[PDB]
């Protein structure tokens, strides 16, 4: 029901630590978990490729 | 986590007890 | 050869995922301990002066 | 045919196990939060009344 | 966004997932998780939260006015079965292998049922099989009827396609899942499945059995459902759980896609023939009912500028001899009632210890016999132990007594007989528990009207509904031992049991006494008069009346929405007795509309007063 | 043996449902009974009526 | 491959030990910290009782 | 009491055909058959330390009125609770202590030790997890049931009757919950020789299913499980136990998912802690009498 | 057949790896589901304490009154 | 062959398929919460 | 027409228009993350 809130917290909380601005319409944000991970993983993948 | 929690939460009793003792 | 990379893959399949997830667990646990301390502090200090004054 | 049989058993067992873990991720978290959400959410009602307490207490403090 | 939720509209095991709608537009339904089907009807516009006890995969609408919709079960049979008047009027068992495509071309009436080995055509009026396209190794993936009149289109497991005109090439996709639909005009064939295509052939087969593999835009990877909409639109439910409405004229030109917050995606959908309303069902079982035209127009216009023994022998015996003596009664009734003699189940209801709910009986039943009331306590208590709703409703001794007095010389028999009495005969008797089974008795009251719609017309005019229900119930609580005769009543039970095949007769017989007296009921205004009147020892002539009631039963069509329509629940299980739903939790609506307004007033008044006593701060 | 191992994986995915099935009762029953305990907060509302009575 | 499977079952058995003994020791540490947090209560509470008297 | 001249071998058949005991003398039949490692040491330790904050069946969700059950059950729960925290809080372990004192208890030591021995031989997999009931046994039972007439399952699964759903009344909800007082009839005295099984209680649980397929095959909706179950109908017990036993003899371990250990929890120097217990998810019940006492006091002062 | 075999052999050898890791994966995902279940149970313990806080609130009002009376 | 055709992916593409709705709610936190703050604060003419 | 970037990125969802102000950051983060990622694999 509100699991999503457990992560709305966690995700608005962490996307903002990366200083992103957030100007949109509203719709249940329990999802960036994987985009933070994808950008971070790509960025890490990048660092790993760089190291390679 | 829960133990340190429980402990610091438990000691709030001691403060309550101080009030109860006072009266 | 790939069998060797594959046994090696247990480490390259990222043992460090454990370290990472564990780090996240150790981390979040501390983050939430701080949140607890905050809520516990709200309660722990909110008292007593009236009773001692009275 | 034995290899294809074994291979299909593994192919679909492995494919579905994983597809299921994903279907279940949605369902398992819902098993907790579907209800816990309301318990903690509705209990805001107690937090809400702290305001009434503030006023009654001061009425009484001053009385 | 009109929303239908069945968890309130007959709380039970739902999570509705597949919607279906009829061509008259007043007939609706949905397949729930258990394979159970819930239908819905307009005309009375009554919620009709009544289900169909099937284990289905496919509900297909039938033009019959009360539907008796065709349902493909898990055992691959087709049940022709409604809720309106209930009645599984035909069990059209025939097919084996899951029927995957069930549909009817109601232009003439023509039922197609596709299994992987055989596509068959059934003639609806009898549901006879007229044609069998049994084709070796086709392993039909699907097929459908072209409504134009008429073609059967065959689509093989291997992706091959061919058409069969009803008077007698390929896609190439080896789909595991395949879904086919045909345009209203019968000019397009649209196929979707596991792959990302809006596969269009024409019917109008300028392509032969070739299809255009239009890849759907962006979000479709594969689909879950296909349906042609309104005119030339085609709507797909993608695997992304979103619905895209495309226009054949412009290929895609998607006109609409909008699902309410995406946190609740769509599991399935269907269109009312009056295309203005489309209903889509969410993955959580929510039916989003909405104006479809308005919704396309909204997203499309909004975004526009963006860039001896034997029942027969017994029926005559019990009519010509009349009744039947005790030493042999157990044989005749065990036979007629299909009783299991589940003596182990009964004996262990009987011995546990104390039964506190009926210790006690003389206060309502002061019969001065300390062994007979005991017999009543023992059966009665076994019944409540079996199902505690029977003590809620502690009225039960009302009939437990005359049967324990009679049949209950044999306790195991009497108990099982009673379960038959409650399990198949008195099916609605517990649905308004703890109160009288009123709506429920409406099946009965309507039956009073059905047998004599002058009598019921005057009863409602003269006795103001509630008390008649109480009058009828107390007659049905015993039953006719008080009504008619203390000992000659028995004819009707031997009659009903001879006719245990026809559970409706419990109600046809109490009706029949109302219909016996006719003009002698008409002047009555209260239950206290009718109760004692029917309990007067008037001469009946029950051998005529019973047997006439049997005909009355056999004189009407099964189109009657008799609240609780009875089913044959007569045979009981062995080892342990059957699980039976002797429970209420139904809404009467109007009194809650009233309670709701009252509570809103009570609480705003409370708050205005609590608020007004800001004065208390100022004062104290 | 491959089947035994496939079987063990299959058996474990059923256990996965058992966790969800258990939660479907453990959550639900504790939650309703401790919704019943929330009426003790209604009986905390009681004190406002009492304090107001004391004030009035 | 016969040889390599020998080596990479051996590595596997080694990793079984390394991973589970590493974790075992990590839990011994957390365990003592938590347990000590419990034992210090009882160490303190001896005086808490004395303090409660006055 | 400790003069074991009669072999348990004589009892193995007696216990089946003449059932098991005088209700007032079974204590000396039962312990000979279960094996209680009694000595002078641990119970006293468990008795001396003790109680309390976990006690939900004492004036929380359940009352006790009878002092042989009150003052006395406090000892069994205290012991078991502090012997192993899992008993102290777990619902399905609490439910064994509840009848052991009700049924024995007078007999304080024995109700306790009987609970521990039982827990070691039977309840070893009745935990699996906690708060959870034994998820693994809900699965182990479907495996034995599939062997013992799989059509029931095909049908139940077809309508989404899964684990727990039709199993729990006797399995996971604890084995006394679905049977009445004089019907499970101290089943623990009855399956005492079949504790040496995986467990026979598994076979029996399966036997409260399957033989009940006639009504279970009538379940179309889960709505009906509640109807079916809440009656807590013992059916027979006797012929369920017997079919369970014969199933043991004809069910090779090859058909059993959960393995049970050969536990004979005896030591003259020690008592085994139940080890399968989620120590981390326990030791949290409440009582909190002051929660309501304060209203009384408030009113008195306000009055 | 020795040629088609190359494809069959490489696929079983890798399919086996799907399993080699799935055996590790299920244990990991089961862990995550389980830990999420544990977190509730421990949250509930904290919710018991939440109720204690309301008990404290009533106790506080009682003291305000008894101390004044 | 692709024994690795699944799982690792479950911690990948959801990223933005799903961040697209994230893009709508973790926003209230900075913009609507700001919207009405600056607009209701229009009182400060 | 912001949809198109998502479609190429294949980040499937019904879209708002009515969304520029954030798509413009986060998808550029995806397009470019570290573009060197694409170039490094080639290097």
């Amino acid at each position: 029901s509100l699991f999503n809130e457990r992560k709305y917290l966690l995700l608005r909380k962490k996307l903002d630590e990366l200083h992103y601005t957030q100007p949109l319409q509203i719709e249940s944000a329990e999802l960036v978990d994987k985009l933070l991970n994808d950008l971070l993983k790509t960025s890490e993948g990048f660092q790993k490729l760089k190291n390679k | 986590k829960m133990l340190e929690t429980e402990i610091l939460k438990e000691q709030q009793m001691r403060d309550i007890e101080r009030e109860r003792k006072l009266r | 050869q790939q069998m060797k990379k594959l046994e090696e893959e247990s480490r390259k399949a990222i043992q460090i995922a454990e370290n990472s997830r564990k780090a996240d667990l150790d981390f979040i646990d501390q983050e939430l301990q701080k949140k607890r301390a905050n809520d516990n502090k709200f309660i722990a200090s909110k008292m007593e002066e009236e009773a001692i004054l009275n | 045919s034995i290899k294809q049989t074994r291979l299909q058993q593994l192919n679909k067992i492995q494919t579905l196990t994983r597809a299921n873990l994903q279907a279940q991720e949605e369902l398992r978290q819902k098993e907790l939060d579907l209800l816990e959400a309301e318990l903690q959410y509705q209990q805001q009602a107690d937090g809400q009344q702290m305001q009434n307490r503030k006023e009654e207490i001061q009425i009484l403090e001053m009385e | 966004c009109d929303v239908i939720n069945f968890k309130t509209l007959k709380k039970g095991n739902w999570h509705s997932f597949k919607l279906q709608f009829d061509s008259k537009g007043a007939t609706y339904g949905c397949l729930d998780q258990a394979g159970n089907v819930t239908l819905f009807y307009l005309d009375k516009n009554r919620y009709t939260n009544v289900d169909v006890q099937v284990d289905s995969s496919n509900l297909t609408f039938i033009e019959k006015p009360t539907g008796y919709l065709a349902v493909s079960n898990a055992d691959c049979s087709i049940s022709i079965y409604s809720i309106l008047s209930g009645k599984l009027i035909q069990q059209l068992k025939w097919h084996t292998f899951k029927i995957k495509k069930l549909q009817v071309n109601h232009m003439s009436g023509y039922l197609l049922s596709v299994s992987s080995d055989n596509c068959t055509i059934w003639n609806i009026n009898t549901y006879e099989r007229r044609k069998s396209f049994f084709v070796k190794n086709t392993r039909y993936a699907q097929g459908c009827l072209t409504p134009a009149g008429e073609h059967l289109i065959t689509l093989s497991q291997n992706g091959l396609v061919e058409c069969h005109n009803t008077d007698t090439e390929e896609i190439g996709l080896k789909l595991k899942q395949a879904h086919l639909d045909i345009s209203a005009e019968g000019v397009y064939i649209a196929i979707c499945g596991d792959s990302n295509y809006c596969l269009i052939g024409r019917l109008d087969c300028q392509q032969g059995f070739d299809f255009e593999l239009y890849e759907l835009p962006n979000n479709i990877q594969s689909v879950k459902k296909i349906k042609f909409i309104r005119n030339s639109l085609l709507t797909l439910l993608g695997s992304d759980e979103k619905i895209y409405v495309l226009s054949a004229e412009n290929n895609m030109e998607i006109v609409l896609c909008f699902e309410l917050p995406s946190r609740k995606g769509i599991v399935d959908y269907d269109l009312n023939i009056d295309a203005k309303y489309l209903v889509v069902i969410s993955t959580l079982g929510e039916k989003y009912v909405y104006d479809f035209h308005q919704l396309i127009a909204n997203q499309k216009k909004h975004q526009q500028d963006v860039t001896f023994l034997d029942r027969e022998k017994l029926r005559e015996f019990l009519s010509r001899f009349g009744y039947f003596p005790e030493k042999h009664r157990v044989v005749v009734w065990n036979y007629l009632l299909k009783l299991p003699s589940n003596y182990e189940a009964f004996d262990n209801l009987a011995r546990k210890g104390l039964h506190p709910n009926y210790l006690n009986l003389k206060s309502t039943f002061p019969i001065q016999s300390d062994k007979l009331y005991y017999r009543t306590q023992r059966i009665l208590s076994c019944l409540a132990h079996y199902c505690p709703v029977f003590a809620q409703l502690d009225y039960m001794p009302a009939f437990v007594f005359p049967f324990v007095k009679l049949l209950g010389t044999n306790e195991a028999f009497c108990f099982e007989v009673i379960l038959s009495f409650l399990v198949q005969w008195g099916q609605f008797f517990f649905e308004f528990a703890p109160n009288p089974p009123v709506s429920y008795l409406k099946a009965f009251m309507e039956l009073l009207e059905y047998h004599e719609p002058q009598l019921h017309a005057q009863l409602n005019q003269n006795i103001p509904h509630t008390q008649l229900f109480n009058t009828i119930w107390s007659s049905l609580q015993v039953v006719l031992t008080d009504v008619l005769k203390r000992e000659d009543w028995l004819c009707f039970i031997d009659f009903l049991v001879a006719h245990s095949e026809k559970p409706d007769l419990l109600l046809h017989i109490l009706v029949a006494y109302f219909t016996y007296f006719k003009r002698h009921i008409i002047s009555f205004t209260t239950g206290s008069q009718l109760l004692r009147f029917f309990q007067q020892d008037h001469q009946i002539r029950i051998q005529n009346l019973l047997q006439d009631a049997l005909e009355y039963r056999n004189r009407t069509p099964p189109r009657i929405p008799q609240a609780v329509v009875l089913q044959d629940n007569l045979p009981l299980t062995s080892e342990q007795y059957p699980i039976f739903n002797f429970y209420p939790k139904f809404s009467l609506d109007q009194h809650k509309e009233i309670r709701e307004q009252i509570i809103q007033e009570e609480l705003k008044a409370t708050e205005k007063k609590r608020t007004l006593k800001e004065l208390n701060t100022l004062q104290q | 043996q491959s089947l035994t191992d496939q079987i063990l994986s299959v058996e474990q995915r059923y256990k996965e449902k058992q966790e969800n099935l258990i939660r479907s009762e453990q959550i639900r029953r504790e939650e309703v009974i401790y919704n019943a305990e929330q009426k003790l907060s209604r009986q905390m509302k009681l004190e406002e009526s009492i304090k107001q009575t004391r004030l009035q | 491959e016969a040889i390599l499977n020998l080596e990479l079952k051996t590595a596997g058995r080694i990793n079984e030990v390394l991973n589970t003994k590493t974790k075992d020791q990590n839990i011994q540490s957390i365990t003592l910290q938590a347990e000590i947090a419990q034992k210090r209560l009882d160490m303190k509470y001896k005086q808490m009782e004395q303090q409660i008297d006055q | 009491n400790s003069l074991p001249n009669m072999s348990v071998h004589k009892l193995r058949q007696f216990l089946q055909k003449h059932k098991v005991y005088p209700d007032k003398h079974r204590a000396f039949i039962y312990k000979q058959l279960l094996e209680l490692p009694l000595n002078v040491d641990n119970f006293a330790t468990l008795v001396q330390k003790g109680l309390y904050p976990s006690f939900k069946d004492l004036y929380r969700k359940y009352p006790i009125s009878d002092s042989k059950l009150y003052q006395k059950m406090q000892t069994i729960l205290s012991c078991l609770a502090n012997f192993c925290d899992l008993f102290g809080e777990s619902d399905q372990f609490i439910q064994i202590a509840f009848p052991f004192v009700k049924l024995f208890g007078q007999e304080e030591l024995l109700a306790f030790e009987i609970v521990l021995c039982f827990a070691h031989q039977i309840l070893q997999n009745y935990f699996v997890d906690f708060p959870h009931p034994p998820l693994d046994l809900l699965q182990n039972i479907d495996e034995i049931i599939k062997y013992n007439d799989p059509i029931l399952h095909q049908h139940l699964k077809q309508h989404n009757f899964k684990f727990v759903d039709y199993i729990w009344p006797f399995l996971s909800g604890f084995f006394t919950s679905a049977l009445d007082k004089e019907s499970w009839l101290q089943l623990i005295d009855y399956l005492i020789t079949y504790n040496d099984t995986p467990e026979l209680f598994m076979f029996i649980t399966a036997a409260f299913i399957i033989y009940f397929k006639h009504p279970l095959m009538k379940l179309k909706s889960k709505d009906e499980l509640e109807i079916f179950i809440s009656r807590q109908n013992p059916v027979s017990v006797n012929h369920i136990i017997e079919s369970g036993f014969s199933l043991l003899k004809r069910t090779p371990i090859d058909k059993i998912f959960v393995k049970f250990s050969k536990i004979l929890p005896l030591s003259k120097t020690s008592y085994n802690q139940f080890t399968n217990y989620n120590v981390f998810n326990v030791a949290h019940q409440e009582t909190e009498a002051e929660a309501k006492l304060e209203e009384s006091k408030h009113k008195i002062r306000q009055m | 057949q020795m040629q088609n075999r190359k494809e069959e052999i490489q696929i079983l050898e890798m399919e086996a790896q799907a399993a080699a890791r799935l055996r590790q994966v299920m244990e990991l995902r089961e862990k995550e589901d389980r830990q999420r279940m544990v977190r509730m149970d421990m949250d509930i313990h904290r919710q018991q304490e939440e109720d204690r806080d309301n008990a404290l609130i009533q106790q506080w009002r009682v003291e305000d009154t008894e101390m004044r009376l | 062959q692709l024994n690795d055709l699944e799982k690792l992916y479950e911690e990948k593409q959801d990223a933005l398929m799903r961040h697209e709705r994230e893009r709508r709610e973790i926003i209230t936190y900075e913009q609507e919460m700001r919207y009405s703050k600056l607009v209701d604060a229009e009182r400060q003419v």
